[PDB]
RNA sequence: UUUACUUAUUCAAUGAAGCGGAGCUGGAAUUCAUUUUCCACGUUCUAGCAUUCAAGGUCCCAUUCGGGGCUGAUCCGGGUU
RNA sequence: GCUUGUGACGGCCCGUGAAAAUCCACAGGAAGGAAUAGUUUUCAUGCCAGGUCGUACUGAUAACCGCAGCAGGUCUCCAAG
RNA sequence: GAUGGGGAAGCUCCGUUUCAAAGGCCUGAUUUUAUGCAGGCCACCAUCGAAAGGGAAUCCGGUUAAGAUUCCGGAACCUGG
């Protein structure tokens, strides 16, 4: 056969990110003594809209402490924030909605949003539109915080790692059908080239592994193993069930 | 330790398949109810939803020189 | 803007050619209000630590 | 005491300026000058001589 | 007078831009100056072995001086020094035909590596300088055996480029003495008893212990915690 | 198998800027005889401002329109974290 | 009326529709300064200079490409009753 | 797309600010007197990439066998000094 569709998007030459009209990238500020220490108050000025993103962004400057400057950050809106208000961030912020909190600050039940995995790393976790991590417990000694991600999994982080306080604006995106193939091409024109698809069905042997034969079919389970080698990774990876989650087609 | 790794990939796929199974029953009961209700329920609850949806400078001092 | 003389470029006032006015009288009114609610601070953080001496 | 310990106000570490010499050959480059590339005579060459 | 008027800064943690302070402890050194500091750091965390380690005991102070004031009473002929001694004993040759005649016996130190490790095991040196700072140190980490098995005094000492102003030469790594003149030899048999009251004497017990296992800073007062929490 | 150590090796960031230890000054403490301990160690109603080795306070000056020190801004270890 | 420029509005988006050179202004208060003067060439008038390369014509049922003076192909502006 | 580095037997490959001692303005002081240090800076790292994007400043009348917002006549403007 031929290189296949999946394994050609890997060398990047027309599969790569669509980013022109894009702000900046969104993340935290760069820790430092006064975030260690205290804390240290920006204003956001706009709130703007990113091309390729569901949620929102803010542009919220800050002073240098070293040099007479300004500084100015790209954070992720949270959803409340508005022109003209105060962030405050560091050890020492209070609990508000939009201010920046390391996570051994906050007690049992916050709800936070765009929290470092490590301390230091500006933001990874609970990005996109409506999405949350919720504090679940502490660990005074070891200097652990466990966390609950959107995914619905239980992760420990160390209680250096910082997050803003409150859930992301945009939420309730997916909840608008899209009705018209000129609405998804416009959506993943702004983001990479992904759409539309063919069926690998409708193909020939030499495109794809389901391809030929008369009455479109796949031949054999569509189940594949872990260790195939990358031209055969075609279908559901490495399923350890199928079915429907339901069990009953209709609630 | 060589438990550890096996039990911990378990528990977060037990954890990820019961977030999956939530999320799943809660979008499904979302699009029918929603789907199955005609022009009129549909006006009516679009309709409901439009509805209901110490002067501090005291401390100071005057006629400061 | 090079070629014209600095009457075209500016208007006769604090912020001249940079703000509205509107905007600078708001920066001095906010300017006074917030340094003398600074005073009152200090006046009240003397009377706490002063009633907290006896 | 110890020696001598400078105060650096700047983390950065910049190259130090030494003293750089100007050149002085032991032979010449060319040892005979050209002479005038463009004079009057290579400039102008001719009148041209039409109507126009 | 009264026209100035005190107004204290608030340096605070975020009042007022800070001042400039010396932050010399935080300079991207250049990595020459980053490789020198690391050798050294790392050549003082490893366990170092006892023929290796027997260097950094050096000699002290005011021996160090003793020392160096009777090797520089015999220091070795200069270059013009030579060069008149050759033209004084040529015009001397020339009338009355004699060699190693108007030149005397010669005094002076010997300082080459072949030639001192030859005058021991021929046992003609009375004492020997080591210099503690020779690069290829395999050069040197022979001799403190080899003085100890032919009998003679040795003292490890701090500088190359001491012992190479002494030669004239810019370093040297060796320095003997063979033989003094007349009036040095109470001052060089005081000078090798206290030379062998400190090196030779110690040799067996010196080439058994190991030493070098020093902490830095942080991992010594962690240490410190942790064991006054023992 | 488990657990320690840091210098090899590995990862991440920065403008290699505030690390580690000991202090001062409070507070709780609460002395079982004391500081064995621990928290704090200048900024939160407001879309303003914050930059000239820093003013002040002491010392020498070469006193000229001035020029250098300390302190303001605790010591120590040079392990960037 | 026709073509075109422009202004103030309005509709649409899970689409909100480039960057850099460059120029000006403001905050700041360094430094210089009026008395026989300093600042102004951001007010007016007067003086000198502005290098290198392209520039004719066709742009198509005969000037381009299809072996051709080939019914094919090949981007755009103006537009009378 | 070089350099600093790192791969490759090698022709060469990666990468574009990187894990590099990466470069300029001027005040100096001014009087071997001309410009060594200046005493404050210095965060950006080469370069190439649009005759439809961005961009300092020109119009009218006449003139040839064939040229013109370029020549001639008149009237302007912009930059630099
Ligand atoms: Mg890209
Ligand atoms: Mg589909
Ligand atoms: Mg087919
Ligand atoms: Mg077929
Ligand atoms: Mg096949
Ligand atoms: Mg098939
Ligand atoms: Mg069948
Ligand atoms: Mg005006
Ligand atoms: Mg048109
Ligand atoms: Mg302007
Ligand atoms: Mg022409
Ligand atoms: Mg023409
Ligand atoms: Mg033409
Ligand atoms: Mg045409
Ligand atoms: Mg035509
Ligand atoms: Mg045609
Ligand atoms: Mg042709
Ligand atoms: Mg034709
Ligand atoms: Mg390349
Ligand atoms: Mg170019
Ligand atoms: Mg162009
Ligand atoms: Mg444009
Ligand atoms: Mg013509
Ligand atoms: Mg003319």
């Amino acid at each position: 056969g031929r290189v296949i569709r999946n394994q050609r998007k890997g060398a990047g030459s027309i599969f790569t990110s669509h980013t022109r009209l894009r702000q900046g990238a969104a993340k935290l500020r760069t820790l430092d003594y006064a975030e260690r220490h205290g804390y240290i108050r920006g204003i956001v000025k706009q709130i703007v809209h990113d091309s390729g993103r569901g949620a929102p962004l803010a542009k919220v400057v800050f002073r240098d402490p070293y040099k007479y400057r300004l500084r100015e950050e790209i954070f992720i809106a949270n959803e409340g924030v508005h022109t003209g208000q105060f962030i405050y961030a560091g050890k020492k912020a209070s609990l508000n909605v939009g201010n920046v909190l390391p996570l051994g600050s906050v007690p049992e039940g916050t709800i936070v949003s765009n929290v470092e995995e490590k301390p230091g790393d500006r933001g990874a976790l609970a990005r996109a539109s409506g999405n949350y991590v919720i504090i679940i417990g502490h660990n005074p000694d070891e200097n652990k915080t466990r966390v609950r991600l959107p995914s619905g999994a239980k992760k420990v982080i160390s209680s250096d790692a910082r997050g803003v306080i409150g859930v992301i604006a945009g939420g309730g995106r997916v909840d608008k059908p899209l009705l018209k193939a000129g609405r998804a091409f416009h959506k993943y024109r702004l983001k990479r080239n992904s759409w539309p698809k063919t069926r690998g069905v409708a193909m020939n042997p030499v495109d794809h592994p389901h391809g030929g034969g008369n009455h479109q079919h796949i031949g054999k389970a569509s189940t594949i193993s872990r260790g195939a080698v990358s031209g055969q990774k075609a279908g559901l990876i490495a399923a350890r069930r199928t079915g429907l989650l339901r069990g009953s087609q209709k609630t | 330790s060589m438990d550890r790794d096996r039990l911990v990939k378990a528990l977060n796929f037990t954890n990820r398949l019961d977030g999956k199974i939530a999320k799943s029953i809660s979008r499904a009961k979302y699009i029918q109810n929603t789907r199955k209700a005609g022009w009129d329920s549909t006006n009516e609850t679009i309709k409901k939803e439009l509805a209901f949806l110490t002067n501090r400078f005291g401390v100071l001092p005057d006629d400061v020189e | 803007y090079a070629t014209v003389s600095k009457t075209h470029k500016t208007v006769s006032r604090a912020y001249g050619g940079s703000r509205c006015a509107n905007c600078v009288k708001e920066r001095i009114i906010r300017a006074f209000l917030i340094e003398e609610q600074k005073i009152v601070k200090k006046v009240v953080k003397e009377q706490t630590e002063a009633a907290k001496k006896s | 005491g110890k020696k001598a310990l400078k105060v650096r106000t700047s983390a950065t570490f910049r190259l130090p300026k030494t003293l750089k010499l100007a050149r002085a050959p032991k032979y010449a480059s060319k040892a005979v000058p050209h002479y005038n590339r463009l004079d009057s005579y290579k400039v102008i060459e001719q009148p041209i001589t039409s109507e126009t | 007078n009264p026209l100035t008027h005190s107004t204290p800064k608030n340096f605070g943690i975020g009042q007022a831009v800070q001042p400039k302070r010396n932050l010399s402890r935080y300079v991207k050194w250049p990595e020459y100056v980053r490789v020198q500091r690391q050798k050294k750091i790392l050549s003082i965390r490893l366990k170092v072995p006892p023929t290796i380690a027997q260097f950094q005991y050096t000699l002290d102070r005011n021996t160090a001086a003793e020392t160096f004031k009777l090797f520089n009473k015999y220091r070795p002929e200069t270059a013009a020094e030579k060069k008149e001694r050759l033209t004084k004993e040529a015009a001397a040759v020339a009338e009355g035909k004699s060699k190693q005649d108007a030149s005397p016996k010669p005094y002076a130190v010997k300082y080459g590596l072949n030639h001192v490790v030859a005058l021991i095991e021929n046992k003609k040196a009375k004492l020997v300088l080591i210099a503690n700072d020779v690069d290829p140190i395999e050069l040197v980490v022979f001799l403190p055996a080899l003085c100890k098995k032919m009998g003679v005094p040795y003292a490890i000492v701090k500088g190359k480029a001491r012992l190479g102003t002494l030669v004239n030469q810019k370093t040297s790594a060796v320095a003997a003495l063979t033989e003094v003149r007349a009036e040095d030899e109470a001052a060089l048999a005081k000078l090798v008893s206290t030379i062998d009251a400190n090196f030779a004497d110690k040799y067996d017990e010196v080439k058994k212990h190991w030493g070098g296992g020093i902490l830095g800073n942080k991992a010594q007062a962690k240490m410190d915690k942790r064991a006054k929490n023992s």
